[PDB]
RNA sequence: AGCCAGGAUGUUGGCUUAGAAGCAGCCAUCAUUUAAAGAAAGCGUAAUAGCUCACUGGUCGAGUCGGCCUGCGCGGAAGA
């Protein structure tokens, strides 16, 4: 769970998703990857 | 498959099936390498050095590229009917070959109906050589 | 770094920083990275990029590097009252105007130079995009 | 196979030339030879899909102004310093 | 099915000490391993190894269709010494020739599937170039 | 894109490798069946064994996948 105001895909599996005014960056199997703006 | 590339499609479709007028069935529903090579480099050591079978089998890619012989083509379009030919043959030796490697490791593809150029069955033929 | 080797007189005045460019177009290589904003270029920010550049650029090609800082910009002591005279220079800087070109780069081609002139913008406190040869 | 549509500028000069610059337009000359210099105006996003080959700067255009298809090549180009546009063109007749 | 190269020198039963029990994990025994493991190698010679395919089976008897040595190893014997290649861009050692192959690509040439030679030559010349012996 | 099945090996990239059979590097990157299997982009070890991605053989009934210039908006944004 970063927190930061540059978000960024790494792997080929990353979802940039936009939930409740916050752009979310998720992936399917990574626990790491797993963000918030 | 550009113009320029199933101009040679249509070059091909006209030249592979004016002398051996065979076409069909076999898929990646079995498909690994080295289990592909048992219709595949089997094929290769019964021909020469130059075996192709290369595929492009699909619904569209039919009515357009086959139309100068055997226009009973209609029946390979959908459900991976697929798209083998033997450049020599007429109900020849390796027409059963797929029937064989189902028969032995495949999981049954499109059912192989022969596409029907002597009106053919989904069996080996009567007019095969022995 | 760059820094110069003599000057006629020791410190210069602030002037001002109107004006577009001169040194507008890619003028020796094939590929370019462009001033937009107004602004000031001191002595490290040009090198550090330099070497931030050469570091994805893996000694290859050749790079030119165009402008040269030469203003003596001054400081006055901290905790010294206002008076008693001007200060002594701290550092070198380069004036650019919207339009100048800072560097150039031949040799490595364009999709590797999109990212290779990205660090080196990511360095820089005035924003810039790239440019490409133009046959006149 | 390279043409140029274009007509000819009402008001010359700077305040004129500013909003013909910002009504999608830029304006050219053309001299030359024994014709007087031609000062139109151009269509500008109608000619940055043909100045993105070099055969604008090396090959003939056929410019059709005052019911004349005049035959002329490339002279010089200017640009914005901060822009992808352009700015004013020279035709010579030739 | 279980094909991955992996054994152990020549003239030596009970074929762990290399490898381990990776061979013999399953129910085929060493009275069916050994009386074919030495027993085929009067006919391939001793010091480079044989691929012979191992296979793990219910039925419990393996069978044996063998084929020739590899060309990880055998590039020693072409060119000179058992090892030599050492960081061939800077400090060369080694190199290969160009027409001494006819020999190694169809002496066994039911074994490879290929019938032309000038294409099977240089698919061993990147090997020499695979382990340094750059030409 | 969604619904079957790859994702070789020539090969076991190896110098002498704790081990060596791709991932820990500085060695070619040609190629035999070439639709292809990257002498390899990541897991696993003593390297691994096998399954994972394209590669390309599928299926599918009207649209597209990602660049430029601009009008607006969104976060970044903690106070007695
Ligand atoms: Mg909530
Ligand atoms: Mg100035
Ligand atoms: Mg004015
Ligand atoms: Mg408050
Ligand atoms: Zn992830």
């Amino acid at each position: 769970m970063k927190v930061r105001a540059s978000v960024k895909k790494l792997c080929r599996n990353c979802k940039i998703v936009k939930r409740d005014g916050v752009i979310r960056v998720i992936c399917s199997a990574e626990p790491k990857h797993k963000q918030r703006q | 498959a550009l113009n320029l590339q199933d101009k040679q499609a249509i070059v091909a479709e006209v030249s592979e099936v004016a002398k051996g007028a065979l076409s069909a069935v076999v898929a990646d529903s079995r498909g690994v390498t080295v289990d592909k090579m048992t219709e595949l480099r089997k094929a290769g050591r019964e021909a020469g050095v130059y075996m192709r079978v290369v595929r492009n089998t699909l619904l569209r890619r039919a009515v357009e590229g086959t139309p100068f012989e055997c226009l009973k083509d209609a029946f390979v379009g959908p459900t991976l009917i697929a798209y083998s030919m033997e450049h020599p043959g007429a109900a020849a030796r390796l027409f059963k070959e797929f029937a064989k490697a189902n028969a032995k490791f495949e999981v049954k593809a499109a059912a192989f109906e022969g596409e029907l150029i002597p009106a053919s069955q989904i069996d080996r033929l009567a007019t095969l050589p022995t | 770094m760059l820094q110069p080797k003599r000057t006629k007189f020791r410190k210069m005045h602030k002037g001002r920083n109107r004006g577009l460019a001169q040194g507008t177009d890619v003028s020796f290589g094939s590929f370019g990275l462009k001033a937009v904003g107004r602004g000031r270029l001191t002595a490290r920010q040009i090198e550090a990029a330099r070497r931030a550049m050469t570091r994805a650029v893996k000694r290859q090609g050749k790079i030119w590097i165009r402008v040269f800082p030469d203003k003596p910009i001054t400081e006055k002591p901290l905790a010294v009252r206002m008076g008693k005279g001007k200060g002594n220079v701290e550092y070198w800087v380069a004036l650019i105007q919207p339009g100048k070109v800072l560097y150039e780069m031949d040799g490595v081609p364009e999709e590797l130079a999109r990212e290779a002139f990205k660090l080196a913008a990511a360095k820089l406190p005035i924003k810039t995009t790239f440019v490409t040869k133009t046959v006149m | 196979m390279f043409t140029i549509n274009a007509e000819v500028r009402k008001e010359q000069g700077k305040g004129a030339s500013r909003r013909l610059r910002a009504a999608n337009k830029f304006p050219a000359i053309i001299y030359g030879g024994k014709e007087a210099p031609l000062a139109i105006e151009l269509d500008h996003d109608k000619v940055m899909n043909m100045q993105a080959k070099a055969e604008f700067y090396s090959e003939v255009l056929t410019i059709v102004v005052d019911g004349k298809e005049i035959k002329v090549k490339a002279q010089d180009v200017q640009r914005h310093p901060y822009k992808p546009k352009l700015q004013h063109i020279d035709f010579v007749r030739a | 099915q279980a094909y991955v190269k992996l054994q152990v020198a020549a003239g030596m039963a009970n074929p762990s000490p290399p490898v381990g029990p990776a061979l013999g994990q399953q129910g085929v025994n060493i009275m069916e391993f050994c009386k074919a493991f030495n027993a085929k190698t009067d006919s391939i010679e001793k010091g480079l190894p044989i691929p012979v395919v191992i296979t793990v089976y219910a039925d419990r008897s393996f069978t044996f269709v063998t084929k020739t040595p590899p060309a990880a190893v055998l590039l020693k014997k072409a060119a000179g010494i058992k090892s030599g290649s050492g960081k061939p861009n800077k400090d060369k050692v080694g190199k290969i020739s160009r027409a001494q192959l006819q020999e190694i690509a169809q002496t066994k040439a039911a074994d490879m599937t290929g019938a032309d030679i000038e294409a099977m030559t240089r698919s061993i010349e990147g090997t020499a170039r695979s382990m340094g012996l750059v030409v």
